[PDB]
RNA sequence: UUAGUUGGGCACUCUAAAGUGACUGCCGGUGCAAGCCGGAGGAAGGUGGGGAUGACGUCAAAUCAUCAUGCCCCUUAUGACCUGGGCUACACACGUGCUACAAUGGAUAGUACAAAGGGUCGCGAAGCCGCGAGGUGGAGCUAAUCCCAUAAAACUAUUCUCAGUUCGGAUUGUAGGCUGCAACUCGCCUACAUGAAGCCGGAAUCGCUAGUAAUCGUGGAUCAGCAUGCCACGGUGAAUACG
RNA sequence: CGAAGAACCUUACCAGGUCUUGACAUCCUUUGACCACUCUGGAGACAGAGCUUUCCCGGGACAAAGUGACAGGUGGUG
């Protein structure tokens, strides 16, 4: 009855980190859900390409987030410890 | 202020005008305040209001209560081209 | 319960067919209370008249996204899909009628320096 | 008719809108103080009805008196010599509004070329 | 100018309404994005360089 | 394009699309339906037949093209494409139906199709005038 | 159950990772060939649609005011602080746009269907007071949970009956509300009243080939507040291309 | 169009009132918490006083005053 939310900018890192968590979590307690994908909330920053003039010519920069959610269904102190010890490839954010 | 929570007037002007009850109106009060309202208590005592380059006199009346001081001290001098 | 999905613009219709007389619900409402126009209602019919299956089945619909005409297009699309589902021998009829053509006309981007997708400002030399 | 010879064909609301000082919502309020039907026409009125409407009107501010009132207000800030009244006297916008361009209903029609 | 202005930015004003944003790199006031705190042109530089996390070039 | 849902004609859908203003297909389509209802009221017969007769009356054959010939620009006549034929018919119909000046749009359109099936109206004056100028300038063919 | 509510289940959507597929790959015609035209299948057919992606160099094009920077100049002032003012001026000209000039419409009521987005000292609910702008209140929310957020055009009914009009909405007067120490110069919004010009635009001139043009609303940034501007969003949805 | 926000600030311009190792940095010398809050004269900057500045383990970090080297220029030339 405890939940993990993983959110980052890189879906490959994030997917693999979630698979890591899920395999370790199945080792430390068998009954756990899979990771579930959420929508990619994002921000498109639109900038003048030039310096002085040229309002008409621009460049656009998309900051996406990718994020997955996990639900543990039968915790053990082994599971809590395996998640309390474990540090992930940074660039991500774990939330419990 | 546009709202019932007011009015507004600069403390540095209200205090001098209150002291100017014993002024006898021979003297004059300079202010760099154009944002402060006119209370009835300002009546009679000429105020020299700073337009940007000079202090321009205004004589207060019952009729110019409710307004600001800058309405009686223009900023931009213009003569019909 | 035969089933099909149908998509037009941003509209999504999960639609299903049962054998019946011809009654139709859309979002727990009357087809006439949801699509009052004869034009759009006939548009919905189009598969059922291209292949004579109107007086046979009931069309049961749920829809989200888009506007009324887009939802109509989605509905006819999913309907034609479920007609394939109940009978692949309706493939030739519905293909040659063009109902299986998922209308890929999506609404085009806006772009910078343009007041729309393609519109540009009023040009002036001087 | 009702302070001035309003239209006989217009409905009562629109008729009362043609009084300098009265518009559509004031008309609805007045006809509701009268309890009359607002959708009715003006030749189709009755005389006692009309007189009650006149009473409510004369409670409301008089037409010419409204003219005198606004003109007095303008005269006041013209005759003090405030900025706002210099604008009234010069014929320019009074609100905090731009005059390099788009000031026609104050300046007048397009003046001669400089 | 701009050094004295970048100073006067950082000390607290007389009234809090007088705040205004400036890119810490180059204290230009205009087009400074408070989410990054950068000005648009420095932002474009660093975003090219990949020194900003998660941002890339928006194709769509 | 496609035929009309109700009647078996693409002409109706095109006329709807050519009266349409800012995507208001519902308004246009409804008023054309009610306008055929009006002409059925005042005539009692096939709306398709009367609309066809009106077409056949407003439908030009000859039309001028502007061509540079001999150091100036002339009007040379030419037989119109079969598609531009109908296009010009429907265009003229809608434009006179707008500039007419009756009360309601369905009414204007219905009266114009009546006059057109009867060989009257501005829309037919237009065909006649186009023929007249092209025939005046048939020296250049 | 008032509510997809609660239970239950991922069927279907939706989400988003890895795959598939569309490559002239196949058939007919012609070409010698490259290729071209047609045909089939399929969702999609001919670089599917749209983007980003801008070669050597031209205009000694613009930028010493984003930044750095050589040279020169000021260096008890060409530097620095504070208040107040100006960048919003106004006889007049141009560009770009918003609003309209109305009956394919306006006023009033009821009422269906969107997408893309933002939110921590931020979004701010319900309920209430207020004609209204807003006030109060504090639920829920660090968010596919909750909010901003009734989407408006559309449709249905009633009215206005083609009129400078219930068009139009300026300008002005009075009174309100917010923001902010402060709204005169110089913000925005509301109420009442006023009701301007305008009854489809000279010579000329501009965008657009498809979900485009036109049209309607929405969101975001900047931002205390201040948009007809800018960038994205979906809704409706055409005409035409002889050449 | 720079301006993806000109009420003050922004803002570079103007008038007025003021300062000159300075609004902003390094190097030296003395010292160490520097300051914060109230009163008065002020348009405010700023001057007079008060209360009150706890530096931390010779070192570290930031600070007042002297002191010249230097600073600073949205001053110029795209
Ligand atoms: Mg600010
Ligand atoms: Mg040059
Ligand atoms: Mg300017
Ligand atoms: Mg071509
Ligand atoms: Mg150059
Ligand atoms: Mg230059
Ligand atoms: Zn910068």
């Amino acid at each position: 009855k405890i939940r993990i939310r993983l959110k980052a900018y890189d879906h490959r890192i994030l997917d693999q980190s979630a698979e890591k968590i899920v395999e370790t979590a199945k080792r430390s307690g068998a009954s756990v859900s899979g990771p579930i994908p959420l929508p990619t909330e994002k921000s498109i920053y639109t900038v003048l390409r030039a310096v002085h003039k040229y309002k008409d010519s621009r460049e656009q920069f998309e900051m996406r987030t990718h994020k997955r959610l996990i639900d543990i269904v039968n915790p053990t102190p082994q599971t809590v410890d395996s998640l309390m010890r474990l540090d992930l490839p940074s660039g991500v954010d774990i939330e419990i | 202020r546009s709202l019932k929570k007011g009015p507004f007037v600069d403390d540095h002007l209200m205090k001098k005008v209150e002291a100017a009850a014993e002024s006898e109106k021979k003297q004059v009060i300079k202010t760099w305040s154009r944002r402060s309202t006119i209370f009835p208590t300002f009546v009679g005592q000429t105020i020299a209001v700073y337009d940007g380059r000079k202090h321009v006199p205004v004589y207060v009346q019952e009729d110019m209560v409710g307004h600001k001081l800058g309405e009686f001290a223009p900023t931009r001098t213009y003569r019909g081209h | 319960q035969y089933y099909g999905t149908g998509r037009r613009k941003s509209s999504v219709a999960r639609v299903r067919l049962v054998p019946g007389d011809g009654k139709i619900v859309i979002n727990n409402r009357d087809w006439e209370d949801y699509i009052p126009f004869a034009a759009l209602r006939e548009v919905i019919k189009q598969p059922l008249v291209a292949t004579e299956t109107l007086g046979n089945y009931d069309v049961l619909v749920n829809v989200h996204g888009g506007g009324y005409t887009g939802q109509a297009g989605a509905i006819r699309h999913g309907v034609a899909r479920a007609l394939l589902q109940v009978a692949p021998e309706y493939r030739p009829a519905l293909k040659s009628a063009g109902l299986l053509t998922r209308d890929s006309r999506m609404k085009e981007r806006k772009k910078p320096g343009l007041k729309g997708a393609r519109r540009a400002p009023q040009f002036s030399k001087r | 008719i009702a302070g001035v010879d309003v239209p006989r064909e217009k409905r009562i609301v629109i008729s009362l809108t043609y009084i300098y000082g009265i518009g559509k919502q004031t008309a609805k309020e007045v006809l509701a103080e009268a309890g009359v039907s607002e959708d009715t026409r003006t030749r189709d009125l009755t005389e006692e009805e009309l007189g009650k409407i006149r009473e409510i009107l004369d409670r409301i501010k008089v037409e010419g008196d409204l003219r005198r009132e606004v003109n007095l207000n303008i005269k006041r800030l013209i005759e003090i010599g405030s900025y706002r009244g210099m604008r009234h006297r010069r014929g320019l916008p009074v609100r905090g509004q731009n005059t390099k361009n788009n000031a026609r209903t104050r300046k007048g029609p397009s003046k001669t070329v400089a | 100018a701009k050094k004295s202005m970048i100073a006067k930015q950082k000390r607290t004003p007389k009234y809090a309404v007088q705040a205004y944003t400036r890119c810490e790199r180059c204290g230009r006031p205009h087009s400074v994005i408070r989410k990054f705190k950068l000005c648009r042109i420095c932002f474009r530089e660093l975003a090219y360089k990949g020194q900003i996390p998660g941002v890339k070039k928006a194709s769509w | 394009v496609l035929p009309d849902p109700i009647y078996n004609s693409k002409l109706v859908t095109r006329l709807i699309n050519k009266m349409m203003v800012d995507g208001k297909r519902g308004k246009s389509q409804a008023i054309l339906y009610s306008a055929f209802d009006i002409i059925a009221q005042e005539t009692g017969k096939d709306p398709m037949e009367v609309f066809e007769q009106a077409m056949k009356n407003i439908m030009p054959l000859l039309e001028v093209k502007a061509r540079r010939v001999g150091g100036a620009n002339y009007q040379v006549p030419i037989e119109v494409r079969a598609d531009r034929r109908s296009t010009l018919g429907l265009r003229w119909l809608v434009n006179y139906a707008r500039l007419r000046g009756e009360k309601t749009m369905e009414v204007r359109v219905a009266r114009e199709i009546m006059d057109a099936a009867n060989n009257t109206g501005a829309s037919v004056k237009k065909r006649e005038d186009t023929h007249k100028m092209a025939d005046a300038n048939r020296a250049f063919a």
